[PDB]
């Protein structure tokens, strides 16, 4: 039960580098309203509907203190810090499943979920000898699974190893969602499935911009728009920005645990049953 | 449309045949299936619960066995992929619930460019437009298409399945080929690939990506048991049939668009 | 059609401009232009050896040196992937030797299905027939289509490219992804991807997968060199442009379809 | 420099299990045929333009003494030992490299050309601790190239090794080639190019039963028709079936050698070069 902090870590980063930031954090008080926020998030220990939907108020409390402040005072934040902000929040919402699942998962983070291996060979006799191999991992924004050692030998007998990671789930976190994002994450979700077939990937939205038409909802599985509102909106006469979802973030939190609650691979079981996932 | 695929089958056999003719009607062959078409009817839609596709699957393999026996005596050769192998590509063909439509049995692969001439490809451009012959197809909807006053008849499909008697290793790799063209075509489709028995010659693991899954209707580990004339002898089970309903599903759900 | 563009977004920029205009003016910008216009004009076919292309590639330089620094002073905001980044997706825009057509520097990416209604669907179908805006396309030729008396006018590509001025990681990633949509809709189709510099962030080897070339125009090794305010400075190298003869080559090909 | 005798092993094989077949072999003098043809091909030991031809009439006498008995008298020949016949003569064409080469190629024979690496772990735990993983792999008639060993350890420490080959040339070896079976070739080149990007990819027909309208070339390097005849042709007025082209098998040993000749994957020679293949 472990967590790294993603937001927190860039906020101490910041702090050092960028004077005109580290002015604003504490003058503002970006770093007590974060701190509130993380001891607040370690708290809440249980795990039924009602613990969850106390967790997501302390986000949403978060965000209403910090992101004005980034919005007005800051450049270097939009893209910087404040999409880092859900990626700890799940870091936070999913820290307390050692337990439940009863083995220690070593990624719960934001990590590089495998996608593909494939043979380059520098010349013929590199290919005989020890052939250099390339993978291909795409970064996401918060993974849960396991650790692995990919290891290569050729005829020559001297190894090649590369640390891979083998998803259960991968969640993507946008501020609002687009369509050339939204095609960025359909082309992954192709090529995910295809790396781990049985790994669940999730889109997690506030906003939505999307363009009219029926978007394809093809290979993800689940994409959340947590705030119930339309980019357009943000800009429109009697706004107010809704709050992140709390029953979301529970059908997201109840959907991850069945999914690591199932047997996923299993030839026999496809038999008596039929069906392979 | 009301294609019975399997039906038109035997109309086009008797017709040509006279030998097969005078066969069916001494082997009892359209009321056999006559028999078994009127005990799957007296299942309904308020009958399509559990216990309702158990005895439609009994029904079935009456049917299928007498069905068997006939092309697998002396009586006699084109009885292959012809008649049996259309007999399971038909059943619950027609919903009732959602019932949207469809577009038939075949779905249109693809299109690709072959004109002879500049001059050519301004009057009009040759085009190969691809449509393969599958065994079921289940469509959402609907069109024609044209192309440069070129016209061919569109269906757009949610499923698609073969159905085999038994899959083997080098087979499915080719059924993955498949996959891959139809799944470009059209995005959301589910591709079923549907067999009694399953013969997996090498004991390696099969190909996950594409096909969105395999039905094992026997549930028989191998066809080998059958294939030997011995003691074994597989059994159709109703509890596999009973779990296509995720065609059914997903066809439904794409008729409510919505948020 | 003789589409520069470039040219066409100059016509554009002075006309809405005003202080632009007065700028273009005093700055010598379209003067600047038409010198070394009239350099590469010089440069026919018959000058389409190796000396031609590097004399043509150096006029280029001196060009695009002087276009940089108007929108690299104090005149002044809207100058970035509009005019500048549209100097190099143009060049030999005409071959002469086969020179069969073209259609464009946009191409025909795919179609899906959208319609509301039942009714709607019988009526006529909606769809949705996607076409991107690529920074430079030379077809094989042609078409329009029509779906349900919806009529769209067809590009098919041979080519396609785009051109930065730095390739970082993430993307690639991106790029890769338009590619595979690429060659779905347009199987034999070449994909290149051009840059000046590069700025590989991990230096972790990339996607080889669906790109068929990149190009360093440059040559040169990072970015951050010319980024840097300091003593690098980058060349455009001549023999970089020069292997681009991979796509005229592939262009030619397709043309003579015999045995 | 060896040779594994795809065709040989398969005749050694047929006379002892099928004793119609091992009757209608002595009878019929299939093993004279064959051990002429096989101590005649492994005589030619320069390979000089020449040379090439000289081992392709080898070839084509082989034929035919031997095919149309297995035609006329066998039931079990077709799809059981007539294809590894080109099998087996490419087998003795390529068992010279080594020494052109300058490295041992452990791989001139048919083996499976690896295509990809997927994970599909059976629970949770066994995801954290060790996941399943699998290789699929295409057969090929004849491949050239160098064997690894992959491996895969999780949390729990005990390693997965399984044995791969990455191929340099992969080739596919038919009688007569129509379009369900290009098309299957159509699909293993894309899976191949992914794999191997630097790795060949030939289709060797004697006949062609292709279906009229333009074929696509598109991701299979080169398509051999040995013989220069439609199959068509086989049953019309006045047919003589063609030699095997000694010409294309020239420029097949050419292809091969060049594509093993130069320099494949290099991050510095793109730069110089601009070209990465």
């Amino acid at each position: 039960n472990p967590l790294v902090y993603t937001h927190g870590g860039k906020l101490e980063r910041k702090s050092k580098k960028d004077k005109t930031a580290s002015k604003v954090f504490e003058e503002f008080g970006v770093m007590e309203a974060y701190n509130c926020w993380k001891e607040a998030s370690l708290c809440i220990q249980q795990r039924d509907k009602d613990s969850v939907l106390k967790l997501v108020a302390a986000l949403n409390t978060y965000k209403d203190a910090v992101e004005p402040i980034f919005d007005s005072r800051l450049n270097s934040a939009q893209e910087v810090l404040q999409p880092s902000i859900l990626e700890e929040f799940f870091e936070y919402l999913f820290s307390r499943i050692d337990s439940i699942v009863g083995v220690n998962i070593p990624i719960r983070h934001p990590a590089k979920g495998y996608l593909s291996l494939s043979f380059n060979p520098h010349n013929i006799e590199t290919l005989i000898q020890s052939p250099e191999y390339t993978v291909r991992a795409k970064d996401h924004d918060f993974i849960i699974g396991g650790s692995a050692k990919l290891t290569i030998q050729g005829h020559g007998g001297e190894g090649e190893t590369t640390n891979i990671v083998v998803p259960a789930v991968a969640i993507e976190c946008k501020r609002y969602l687009e369509r050339n994002m939204l095609d960025e994450c359909a082309g992954t979700a192709e090529r995910l499935k295809r790396a781990t077939p049985y790994c669940l990937y999730f889109v997690v939205a506030e906003y939505l911009k999307l363009d009219d038409g029926a978007p394809e909802l093809t290979e993800i599985d689940e994409i959340y728009i947590l705030r119930h509102q339309r980019n357009s909106e943000r800009n429109k006469p009697g706004f107010k920005p809704n709050p992140i979802d709390g029953e979301l973030i529970w059908d997201l939190y109840q959907e991850v645990m069945n999914h690591l609650g199932k047997i996923w691979w299993d030839p026999n079981s496809a038999l008596q049953r039929g069906k392979v996932f | 449309f009301f294609i019975y695929e399997q039906l038109s089958h035997k109309k086009n056999l008797e017709q040509k045949g006279k030998n097969a003719f005078d066969e069916e009607t001494e082997e009892l062959v359209r009321q056999a299936k006559s028999g078994y078409h009127a005990f799957i009817e007296g299942i309904n839609y308020d009958e399509v619960t559990k216990l309702d596709l158990n005895s439609s699957v009994a029904a079935l393999e009456d049917y299928i066995s007498i069905a068997k026996e006939i092309e697998k005596k002396h009586k006699m050769f084109n009885w292959r992929s012809d008649y049996a192998g259309s007999i399971i590509p038909e059943f619950l063909y027609r919903i009732v619930h959602v019932a949207t439509v469809k577009a038939g049995l075949k779905p249109i692969f693809s299109t690709r460019n072959t004109i002879i001439e500049i001059s050519g490809a301004a009057h009009r451009e040759g085009l190969q437009i691809r449509r393969k012959n599958e065994d079921f197809a289940l469509g959402f909807h609907e069109v024609d298409v044209k192309i440069a006053s070129e016209s061919h008849r569109v269906i757009s499909l949610a499923v698609a399945c073969e159905v085999k008697t038994n899959i083997d290793k080098n087979k499915l790799n080719g059924l993955d080929f498949s996959a891959e063209r139809m799944k470009r075509t059209y995005p959301g489709s589910a591709y079923f690939l549907i067999t009694e028995t399953l013969d997996f010659s090498p004991d390696e693991n099969h190909s996950s990506g594409l096909i969105d899954e395999i039905y094992v209707l026997r549930k028989q580990v191998r066809t080998k048991n059958r294939v030997q004339k011995a003691p074994l002898c597989p059994s159709v089970f109703a509890e596999l049939l009973e779990d296509i309903l995720e065609i059914s599903y997903r066809a439904s759900n794409v008729k409510g668009h919505v948020y």
